[PDB]
């Protein structure tokens, strides 16, 4: 985040689809959360710590 | 160019326009690296000063499509190898000269030492006859 | 079963030092129960056992 605060940098990433994947990475992670969920209800903390930072 | 390449040159213009009327603010050079080919400093700021009229807000995608076609990632500079050896021969020698390319040398801030430069001329010198003309140069950039 | 399969006693957290080393431990005691059967300790050998325990 401190490498890409300019919006120089966003829109070049933008550019490069950094975006849809970030997304695409969120996408995955809703769906891994579901997949812990039908399993054993394990209390994780960080749990979501990555969906949090990705979105 | 197919129309592919040029949809891409488009949406990175139109990702770095933030006018909104199809023209660029600074990040004109970057859609250029963004689009894959990597200028150099002295290519972008050359491009710079063809934009410099108006530009920052005034820069359409035509005139950044004439400047790519004017080299695209640098393909075709036979047009410039000629201007170069012009301006290399600053003297007009017109034949490689190793003053006039250590002046160029020491210009681009390397200060090669003659031993340097000499190899540099010798290579150069296809007959190895002390001169080297527009022709050494294409073999050159031919090799 | 059903009930079983919804949920039924518990289980290890991931990463778990803690219940890894008692895994170990019971990984041990099985291969000293193993070791005994003359077979079972040759096939172990030739397994890479002895390198892995030591
Ligand atoms: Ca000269
Ligand atoms: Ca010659």
């Amino acid at each position: 985040q401190k490498l890409i605060t300019s919006a120089h940098w966003k829109v070049y990433l933008a550019a490069r689809g950094v975006l849809p994947y970030v997304g695409n990475l969120i996408t995955k992670e809703i769906a891994r959360l579901l997949a812990l969920e039908e399993a054993t209800l394990s209390t994780d903390l960080q749990q979501g710590y990555a969906l949090k930072s990705l979105t | 160019l197919t129309e592919e390449q040029i949809a891409e040159f488009k949406e990175a213009f139109s990702l770095f326009d933030k006018d909104g009327d199809g023209t660029i603010t600074k990040e004109l050079g970057t859609v250029m690296r963004s689009l894959g080919q990597n200028p150099t400093e002295a290519e972008l700021q050359d491009m710079i000063n063809e934009v410099d009229a108006d530009g920052n807000g005034t820069i359409d995608f035509p005139e950044f499509l004439t400047m790519m076609a004017r080299k695209m990632k640098d393909t075709d500079s036979e047009e410039e190898i000629r201007e170069a050896f012009r301006v290399f021969d600053k003297d007009g020698n017109g034949y490689i000269s190793a003053a006039e390319l250590r002046h160029v040398m020491t210009n681009l801030g390397e200060k090669l030492t003659d031993e340097e430069v000499d190899e540099m001329i010798r290579e150069a010198d296809i007959d190895g006859d002390g001169q080297v003309n527009y022709e050494e140069f294409v073999q050159m950039m031919t090799a | 079963r059903a009930l079983s399969v919804l949920g039924c006693g518990h289980t290890s957290s991931t990463k778990c030092y803690g219940c890894a080393s008692a895994v170990t431990e019971h990984c041990i005691t099985l291969l000293r129960a193993l070791a005994t059967n003359p077979a079972l300790r040759h096939i172990l050998v030739s397994q890479g056992l002895i390198r892995e325990l030591f």
